[PDB]
């Protein structure tokens, strides 16, 4: 089958868009600690 | 050492029985038949 | 992102019921059937139709996975494909049908029609033996219809004069003369959600060119290779009394090694002792809404 | 090259009944003993 | 199409059913002879019918 | 609708099939009597069915 | 108010003909019928 698009695809697209927004906000506000924490959590989540 | 032929998972029967499972023990551990080649490990070691 | 989630949740995958009644018919084209049989079952207590036991499925899987040689590379791919195709269906989606060897009804044919068959079978007319299988499922309130999958196979009778004379003598009523029909009902068949009976071409290829008695397929057309792994049938006529009742007994015979582990072992009838006619059906239970 | 000729034609000598054969099969398997040449016919009775 | 003049199968009618048919044909009941023709084509994969 | 009590056709069952039925009815097999009713309407040109 | 009247007039209620032929069958499952019968009528002169 695999014709139907699963809800995991749309929820992960939403998560990616939220990540983009968070990165833009972090760059705008100039928060090094927040950027480091975001990178650590994002890389752990990516690998897992 | 795990790429030897006398490992239980390297036999033909085990590979045939566990060719469609995405989370097989050999696949999970990262060591399997790899019938083509193993090159980029050498490249990384030499670059380092 | 709302239209995407709305589309994803709106669409789902349904489920069609396991088929209930299976019918078989063997005949000569344009004439009343030679052998008509049907089977309906409760799927848990009946023996003519039921789900495959886990032991039989495990034995079949082992026989399929151990069918290769350690020299040729292409046999590995064929065995892998056969095992992968078999693994797609669990033991609940595979059923076994056992047709009784004896005909259900007495042969309802006129004397003039039988004479017409004999005449048509005499000089030069090419008649084709017709074998029909039919699967029907229980009614579903979702769609106001009863799904029904039917398949018909035609096999030629050849132009050999001595064979045609023997078949004519057997049809007339002469005792001691059987009718041999090669390329008959398949051991393994697959019923789809909406289409027609499709052959498991992977298992067919494995049977054709993976066992020790390899079947020669050099001088054959493309339409015959897919039919080359079918089993042969033998029909005998039993009369007993003078007239008004004529029975046809049909017996199957697998091609190649008759005792190979690939084939599912058959069972014997509890009222006469003749072996059943076994058909293994793979059922698809998914339609894309 | 001198082990290929030994293994490819004298494979029947590798068929000890039991006991020492278990280690014999292990050493044959870890020495990679087979008929690399394809023109010659692989010995037929040693299928099992 | 050339249909054979002779019937294909022997007439499967019960004695009591034949008597009922004769009775229905006797006094005043209007019985209609019915003739049916049927043509069927080979299956086509395009339409699942 | 008034169905005639008498059967329309003579019972077309084989001796071997009857023996198989008797055997199936003998020891422990649960056989179910099945009754089917069917209503069919005249053909309508609006829907080709 | 034109779409509402257009939809109201476009959609109507049809009528299906009176059923003609009625068949009854009594049998044992997986066996030829024990009692098969059918009835067709002219609806004004027939009695069945």
């Amino acid at each position: 089958k695999a014709s139907r698009i699963p809800v995991t695809l749309v929820v992960m697209l939403v998560g990616m868009t939220l990540a983009i927004i968070i990165d833009r906000a972090l760059y705008l506000r100039k928060s090094v600690v927040g950027k480091l924490i975001y990178q650590v959590l994002m890389i752990a989540f990516l690998h897992i | 050492v795990c790429q030897f032929a006398f490992m239980p998972y390297n036999s033909i029967t085990w590979r045939t029985e566990h060719q469609m499972d995405p989370m097989s023990l050999d696949k999970l551990f990262g060591v399997s038949q790899r019938d083509s080649f193993a090159l980029w490990d050498i490249v990384l070691l030499f670059s380092l | 992102f709302s239209p995407l989630l709305l589309w994803s949740l709106l669409n789902q995958i349904g489920t069609i019921s396991m088929p209930e009644k299976v019918t078989l018919r063997i005949s000569i084209e344009g004439y009343p059937p030679l052998y008509e049989m049907e089977a309906q079952g409760s799927n848990h207590d009946n023996a003519e139709l039921g789900m495959i036991k886990p032991d039989q499925l495990a034995s079949l899987n082992q026989a399929l996975t151990d069918s290769y040689t350690t020299r040729d590379t292409n046999s590995i791919l064929r065995s892998r494909m056969s095992v992968s195709y078999l693994k797609g269906y669990t033991y609940e989606d595979i059923l076994i049908v056992r047709f009784r060897p004896e005909s259900e009804i007495y042969w309802p044919i006129s004397q003039d029609s039988r004479n017409a068959m004999i005449d048509k079978l005499s000089r030069n007319t090419s008649v084709n033996f017709e074998v029909s299988l039919e699967f029907t499922r229980p009614y579903d309130p979702n769609e106001n219809a009863a799904l029904k999958h039917s398949k018909s196979w035609l096999v030629p009778i050849s132009l050999d004069m001595t064979i045609r004379a023997k078949i004519q003598s057997a049809l007339r009523g002469d005792p001691g003369h059987p009718i041999l029909i090669p390329q008959s009902i398949p051991a393994f068949i697959q019923v789809p959600n909406q289409g027609e009976l499709t052959l498991p071409t992977s298992i067919g290829n494995t049977i054709i060119n993976d066992g020790n008695p390899r079947i020669n397929t050099t001088g054959m057309e493309k339409s015959d290779e897919a039919r080359a792994w079918f089993d042969s049938l033998t029909l005998n006529l039993e009369q007993g009394k003078s007239q008004n009742e004529k029975m046809w007994i049909a017996t199957s015979e697998h091609p190649g090694d008759q005792n190979a582990k690939l084939w599912i072992k058959t069972a014997n009838t509890t009222y006469s002792g003749r072996p059943y006619l076994q058909v293994v059906g793979f059922i698809d239970r998914a339609f894309p809404s | 090259v001198c082990l290929q000729i030994f293994g490819c034609v004298f494979l029947s000598w590798f068929d000890q009944s039991g006991g020492w054969g278990k280690t014999l099969c292990i050493v044959r398997q870890l020495f990679s003993i087979t008929c690399v040449n394809n023109e010659c016919h692989v010995l037929k009775e040693l299928e099992d």
